[PDB]
């Protein structure tokens, strides 16, 4: 099953677009803390 | 649970019906979640003889002065159907004090 | 098809197109 | 003549809330007195306990 | 202090599991005495502060004037002190709301947060301190004045 | 007391005032075994971790490095030196040896409190910095 | 003397309970009493002539 | 009168499921078993709907000998033996052992100090013909109410096996039978489980929190009373939500042998464990360095309105003078020490009264208005 | 596909057009995710019809939910995901039923009353 990255805009995988969400958005700043 | 679905498709035809929405929460609503019923019915402003409903509803919960209250005001032009007085008259004589 | 992101993940994106920059 | 000066010892400690609200009711309507007995029934928190 | 509250948490538990103290015998006696007592002194019932009370503001002025002698003499102020007399002052801006949460409180609230307790020393005894919650404070003092 | 690092001869304490310049040194002279000296090595354990951005604190053994008592009079039971830069930090205090703290006391706050103006007195370039509480009683009434 | 080698290696390293916001406090900050209260003070101590 | 003949037919099916269950006693050492267990759960919910209207005659009939004491036992079998224990002659209250075993003795206490004031008057023989009968019947519909229950708990090993092991089939018994069956709270949301059996006790004097206020069966169960009194609330709801989720499934019969109970169990384990987990290691911050000389600030709007909060108001201002050689007055009594110096002084200052300035008005916080507005 | 138990599922079609509805009715605050809400919601007889999901999977936990809409004469239909549903109702955790409540004068009406169309021709 393949849905569509609201970010991106690709195909990617239904089972991990969850966890694709939590991290795709991850807020860059928050790597140097 | 038939007649459950023939109330809940009577409700669901003119929402707004005074004696369907009276006799729903009476009749079909177990006394377990009848108040929550009572305010559904309540929603519709227009109290012919729902007023009268609420009265039989505090009645069974055993709230004299709640039904007093409630029979005096569906007593009123609200409610001003001979129904309401009948049952102002009984709850009276079947009142605590009767005074 | 898309999926539709919460009002929540609106914000935090925008959040981010702005600091960006 | 004879004289007394003494003091209720434990005055304040020695006070049932419910025997509190029966005697409030006295002289208050019910719900002033039963807003009394529950605002005296309430968690004492120190820095940490 | 931590050896008094230790004691006192003693005492409360005791009561808890042992039930009151009083005798239902003493209590009625007491209770009979003091219902004898009033209606000998023909003494009416103190009624609930109504909707419309004359001296309603009156007793309110009063109340958090007393609440702000605690701030009267002041010359800096912590943050729950800053609340506080902000409370008491939207309060005196707004007496008609205010009072009218102070009503719905006497009616309907039975459920208070913790209030705060530490010793001062008089190095004799130990007098206790009780912090009440800023916006309670203010339906206590109104309720007391009444 | 046995918690805080300690120095056992005579070249480790002085690379410890040497191996520094950004804090200060804060040196416990004594025998961590003394009833004052260990009054006072468990308020410096409270607050070894509190002024580490800029103290650190060492405990010395005068019996351990008799190498320091004749040249900074250690013969009071407890002496605390502060050290900045390879630089003794005198301090003015109630009493009138100004060179040493040599009693031990009892508040974890008074003693951060002296580290600090220390550290804010030697970062000017001083020698001698002024404590803010007076040690020419003991407020005791 | 009768424990375990590894139960002294399973000891559990205790922490702090309170939270950040109860540990470490953003720092209060002191602000003056309003001036309101030097006004009323001064209206309290003058009086009427009737 | 006409509730004691109504109880009848209900007496009769109460007879006859009892025959049922002696006999269960013996065919489990076509008429199914489960059946068995339907119709004896109808029977225990018209003996409750019985029970209401019996209680509320007992309570119009007994009003005239003491009408408070229903505003003050709330509980209704708990009114029933009381009105049948104390009687016309409400002096049988003191060291009285019969009351302890049904109120709290601060209840007791409460409707002892009522009985000394009472302004209801004896009852006739007649009265006592009515409300002892009715007593007596009450007593036996409870006596059936428990003949079932203690049945109805040993067959939810086989009715509902996955509600019955996450609670406890007693609870379950007891949370099952009071929402008119497995059908009836499968279509009730968990909220409303949390409420199975929710007494509304009447708090004597105390505050709400004391007397467990919003508390039911669930909140009773041997699982969340296992827990401090701190967690039991969220623990009550998420024990309340794996308990419906384990209903649905047993509604309509699936996994019998539990497992999806048995998921559910580890899940409200795995919850009850890590709410209970020892906090983690929080490190000690140091205090921060003493500050060097100087640092670049920001100015604007923001800096405007501090140094417009913070700055010397002319009211403050004026206070600070403290004029010279002119004794006056210690104003303030009760703290001498705080003399306002120039401030309405006639030793210098402005013709005019010091006007009071605005921005130095006391001001509350942000969250705490929003808490204003969600308690209004 | 997944589940036989899957009376009402509903295709990937007129799938879009049900999480349109359940998007433009959250920003019209006009639905009740959860089940329990949607139970709530068709007790009160507010509900006009509740959509779920097929990948529960204890689905007996959810199939409660067709009983209580045919009882109450509403419309009811599944989908193929739990994530996209509770993603489209608003909430980024997986929501396996939501329910969309009645509005007076309501500018979803025409919409809600052509869902309610569809799904009532697919019973079969």
């Amino acid at each position: 099953e393949y849905l569509v990255s609201p970010i991106t805009g690709e195909k990617i995988p239904a089972s991990k677009m969850q966890e694709h969400m939590r991290i795709g958005l991850l807020d860059p700043r928050w790597l140097e803390q | 649970n038939i007649a459950n679905t023939l109330m809940a498709k009577a409700l669901q035809e003119c929402p707004n019906s005074g004696i369907l929405w009276s006799e729903a929460i009476f009749l079909e609503a177990r006394p377990q979640r009848r108040t929550k019923s009572v305010d559904a019915l309540k929603k519709c402003e227009h109290d012919p003889h729902v007023l009268l409903a609420v009265a039989k509803l505090f009645w069974s919960q055993r709230k004299i002065t709640k039904a007093r209250e409630w029979f005096h005001r569906t007593v009123k032009i609200d409610s001003d159907l001979g129904d309401a007085w009948a049952f102002f008259y009984k709850f009276e004589l079947q009142h605590g004090t009767e005074e | 098809l898309g999926v539709y992101l919460t009002k929540k993940e609106q914000k935090k994106l925008r959040r981010q197109t702005r600091r960006e920059a | 003549n004879v004289m007394l000066e003494s003091r209720f010892e434990k005055m304040y400690e020695k006070i049932d809330l419910t025997l509190l609200n029966r005697l409030l009711r006295l002289i208050v309507d019910h719900n002033i007195a039963d807003y009394m007995t529950a605002k005296n029934n309430v968690v004492i928190n120190y820095k940490d306990m | 202090t931590r050896l008094y509250l230790k004691a006192e948490q003693e005492r409360q538990h005791n009561y808890l599991k042992d039930g009151p103290y009083i005798t239902a015998e003493e209590a009625v006696a007491v209770y009979t005495t003091t219902v004898h007592w009033l209606e000998s002194r023909r003494f009416s019932p103190i009624p609930f502060p109504p909707l419309s009370y004359k001296h309603d503001t009156k007793l309110l002025i009063l109340a958090l004037e007393r609440l702000k002698e605690a701030y009267s003499v002041k010359s800096r102020l912590n943050q729950s002190q800053r609340e506080e007399l902000g409370l008491i002052e939207q309060a005196y801006d707004n007496p008609h709301e205010a009072l009218s949460r102070i009503k719905r409180h006497l009616l309907t609230q039975r459920a208070f947060k913790e209030v705060g307790i530490e010793f001062m020393d008089l190095y004799s005894h130990l007098v206790p301190v009780y912090d009440v919650e800023p916006l309670e404070k203010i339906t206590d003092a109104y309720l007391d004045q009444y | 007391s046995y918690m805080l690092p300690h120095l056992h001869n005579g070249w480790q304490v002085d690379q410890a005032i040497l191996s520094e310049e950004d804090r200060v040194v804060v040196i416990r002279f004594g025998h961590d075994w003394d009833p004052t000296c260990m009054k006072m090595d468990e308020v410096l354990y409270s607050i070894a971790e509190k002024v580490k951005n800029f103290a650190v604190i060492y405990l010395v053994d005068i019996t351990e490095v008799p190498d320091f008592n004749k040249m900074y009079e250690l013969y009071d039971p407890c002496t605390v030196m502060f050290f900045f830069r390879n630089k003794h930090i005198m301090i003015d205090l109630g009493t009138g040896n100004n060179n040493k703290i040599n009693w031990a006391m009892e508040d974890k706050q008074e003693m951060v409190d002296i580290i600090e103006t220390v550290y804010r007195g030697a970062r000017k370039g001083r020698g001698l910095v002024v404590s803010p509480k007076d040690y020419s009683t003991k407020y005791r009434y | 003397a009768e424990v375990t080698e590894e139960e002294w290696l399973s000891i559990p390293e205790v922490g702090d309970a309170r939270n950040k916001r109860q540990r470490n406090p953003r720092y209060e900050k002191l602000t003056p009493v309003p001036d309101s209260f030097f006004a009323k003070h001064l209206q309290t101590g003058e009086n009427h002539t009737s | 009168a006409k509730l004691w003949d109504s109880k009848m037919f209900a007496e009769i099916m109460m007879k006859i499921e009892e025959y049922i269950s002696k006999q269960a006693k013996a065919s489990e050492v076509a008429a199914p078993e489960y059946r068995v267990i339907v119709d004896a759960n109808n029977l225990t919910v018209e003996i409750e709907n019985e029970l209401n209207i019996i209680h509320k005659f007992i309570r119009d009939k007994y009003s005239k000998r003491f009408p408070e004491l229903e505003s003050l036992v709330p509980n209704a079998l708990d009114y029933i033996r009381t009105v049948k224990e104390l009687g016309n002659s409400l002096d049988k209250c003191k060291n009285n052992e019969n009351l302890q075993q049904i109120l709290t003795n601060a209840t007791i206490m409460v409707v002892s100090v009522t009985a000394s004031t009472t302004q209801g008057q004896q009852l006739s023989e007649e009265e006592l013909e009515r409300l002892e009968e009715a007593c007596d019947m009450a007593l036996e519909l409870n006596a059936s109410k428990h003949r079932i229950y203690e049945y109805v708990e040993s067959r939810m090993s086989f009715i509902a096996p996955n509600l019955s092991i996450i609670i406890g089939a007693s609870t379950a018994a007891k949370i099952m039978g009071v929402a008119g069956g497995l059908t009836n709270l499968s279509k009730m949301p968990a909220c409303n489980i949390m409420l199975l059996g929710a007494q509304r006790k009447t708090l004597s004097g105390f505050s709400s929190t004391s007397v467990l206020p919003h508390t039911g069966y669930i909140y009773h169960s041997d699982i969340v009373q296992s827990l401090p009194p701190d967690l039991r609330r969220k623990a009550a709801r998420l024990v309340a939500a794996k308990c419906t989720l384990a209903a649905r499934v047993d509604s309509f019969h699936e996994s019998t042998e539990g497992k999806v109970g048995y998921e559910l169990k580890d899940e409200i384990e795995r919850k009850f464990d890590k709410w209970q987990e020892p906090p983690p290691v929080k490190q000690v911050k140091p205090l921060p360095a003493p500050l060097d000389g100087q640092r670049k600030k920001r100015g604007g709007r923001r800096y405007r309105k501090m140094k417009e909060r913070l700055g010397l108001t002319e009211i403050r201002k004026q206070a600070n003078r403290m004029s010279f050689g002119e004794i006056e007055e210690d104003a303030y009594q009760e703290d001498l020490g705080f003399s306002l110096g120039h401030l309405g002084k006639s030793g210098s200052g402005r013709v005019r009264q010091t006007q009071v300035n605005e921005a130095t008005k006391a001001r509350i916080s942000k969250t705490l208005q929003r808490t204003l507005q969600k308690q209004s | 596909d997944v589940n036989p138990k899957a009376y009402p599922l509903a295709d990937a079609h007129l799938t879009k057009k049900l999480l349109d509805l359940v998007q433009q009715s959250c920003n019209y605050k006009q639905l009740r995710k959860g089940a329990n809400e949607a139970t709530k919601t068709l007790n009160r007889g507010i509900s006009e019809f509740i959509v779920m999901a097929a990948d529960a999977e204890p689905l007996e936990i959810i199939l409660h939910l067709p009983l209580l809409c045919e009882d109450k004469n509403v419309p009811y239909v599944f989908v193929r995901s739990k994530q996209a549903l509770g993603r489209a109702c608003g909430v980024s955790r997986p929501v396996i039923a939501c329910s969309v409540t009645i509005k007076e004068g309501s500018q979803l009406k025409q919409q809600i009353q052509s869902i309610q169309q569809s799904i009532e021709r697919l019973l079969v």
